C-alpha cells in the first residue's frame, strides 16, 4: 500500500543519512522515504537497532511511543544519551 | 551521492570520523593534538540528501591513492582510524574491516566501535549465566538472527577471542600476557562487564588500550542520571576537571 517510489527522500540531519543504510538498504529497497508506509506506522523491526528501542522506552510491547517518532532532532539526544 | 570533507598535508595523520557532535572528547583532545602534533588532517562526513559526483563510502583512501597517485600506486596509509557514533552502520564496518584485512594484515592500531551486546557461542568460566545468555544473542529483543554471523566481520562482537579466532584461527588456549599492538574498545552498551571480565582473565594490557562503553542498559532507560554521570566519569577519566 503506497510502496512507489517517493519522489521525497531527503536526511534532514546528517544522523538520519544512516537510516538509509540500516532500514531502507534491506528492508526497504523499494524506494520509499517519509510519506507513510509499512515501517513509517512502526513495527517491531528485524535488527538490532530494536533492542535501543525497547531497553530505551523501557518495554514497548506494543508501540513505540516516545523513542524515535517523538524529537525531530535525533542529533540533541546523541549528544546526551549514547 | 555522499559529501566528504578532507584536507591532508605531507600524509601527517589522516583521520576519518564519520558524523561527530559537539562534546567533552573534542574539548581534551583537540589541545592534546594541538600541542602534540601539527598539520594534522581533518576528515569528516558531510550530510548527504542530494546526489553530487561519487560517494566515498571508505573507499574513498583507495581514491586517494588512485586519484593523487595515478602515476604510480606504491603503498596507502597503514594506520588507519575509524571515528564515528554509536547506531549500527554495519555496512560501512563490513567495508573498513574488509578493506583493512585485504590491505594490511598486520596492523598495529585497530578500534573496534559500535560493538554489539550480543556475544556468540563461546564457553567461559566466568559466570553460570555467562554461557546462557552468550549463544542466546537477544538481550530483550534481537530479530538481526541473520545479521548475527555477519556482524562478526561487520560490527566487531565483544568476543575478541573468537573473532581473531575465528579469521586468522591462530589463537591458543592462554591468551595471558599478550600486549604489543593498539587496540580500543567503543560499544558493548549493555554489557559492559563482558570486557572486563574477558579483558582481564588474560590480565593483559597493551601499549595503548582505551575503553569507552555507552549505556543502552534498563538501569541506564530508566536512570538516566546514571547514564549521564558515567559519561561524565568517563570524559574526565584521562583528565579531570578543575
Amino acid at each position: 500500500m503506497g510502496v512507489t517510489e517517493a519522489q521525497y527522500v531527503a536526511p534532514t540531519n546528517a544522523v538520519e543519512s544512516k537510516l538509509a543504510e540500516i532500514w531502507e538498504r534491506v528492508l526497504g529497497v523499494s524506494g520509499i522515504g517519509i510519506l507513510d508506509n509499512f515501517f513509517q506506522i512502526g513495527g517491531h523491526s528485524l535488527k538490532a537497532m530494536a533492542v535501543a528501542a525497547q531497553v530505551h522506552r523501557e518495554y514497548q510491547v506494543e508501540l513505540p511511543l516516545k523513542v524515535l517518532f517523538a524529537q525531530p532532532t535525533i542529533k540533541a539526544l546523541a549528544q546526551y544519551v549514547a | 551521492m555522499s559529501q566528504l570533507f578532507k584536507s591532508f598535508d605531507a600524509s601527517e595523520k589522516t583521520q576519518l570520523i564519520c558524523f561527530p557532535f559537539a562534546g567533552g572528547y573534542s574539548a581534551s583532545f583537540r589541545p592534546l593534538h594541538a600541542f602534540l602534533q601539527g598539520e594534522c588532517e581533518m576528515l569528516a562526513a558531510e550530510p548527504p540528501g542530494h546526489g553530487t559526483n561519487q560517494t566515498s563510502a571508505i573507499e574513498d583512501l583507495e581514491e586517494l591513492t588512485d586519484l593523487y597517485k595515478q602515476e604510480l600506486n606504491l603503498r596507502p596509509d597503514r594506520p588507519f582510524v575509524l571515528f564515528g557514533h554509536s547506531m549500527g552502520g554495519m555496512i560501512t564496518f563490513r567495508l573498513a574491516q574488509k578493506l583493512e584485512r585485504e590491505g594490511i594484515f598486520p596492523q598495529a592500531v585497530i578500534i573496534s566501535a559500535i560493538q554489539p551486546p550480543h556475544i556468540q557461542r563461546k564457553k567461559v568460566s566466568h559466570l553460570p549465566d555467562d554461557q546462557f545468555l552468550d549463544h542466546i544473542i537477544q538481550l530483550g529483543g534481537m530479530p538481526a538472527e541473520l545479521v548475527e554471523n555477519k556482524e562478526v566481520m561487520s560490527f566487531f562482537l565483544p568476543s575478541f577471542r573468537s573473532d581473531y579466532r575465528a579469521l586468522e584461527q591462530f589463537e591458543l588456549y592462554d591468551l595471558a600476557q599478550i600486549q604489543s599492538p593498539v587496540h580500543v574498545f567503543n560499544g558493548l552498551d549493555d554489557k559492559k562487564c563482558i570486557r572486563d571480565a574477558e579483558g582481564w582473565k588474560k590480565w593483559a594490557k597493551d601499549i595503548t588500550f582505551h575503553q569507552f562503553d555507552g549505556g543502552h542498559m534498563f538501569l541506564l532507560s530508566q536512570t538516566e542520571e546514571v547514564a549521564e554521570r558515567i559519561f561524565a566519569i568517563l570524559n574526565q577519566h584521562p583528565i579531570i576537571q578543575p
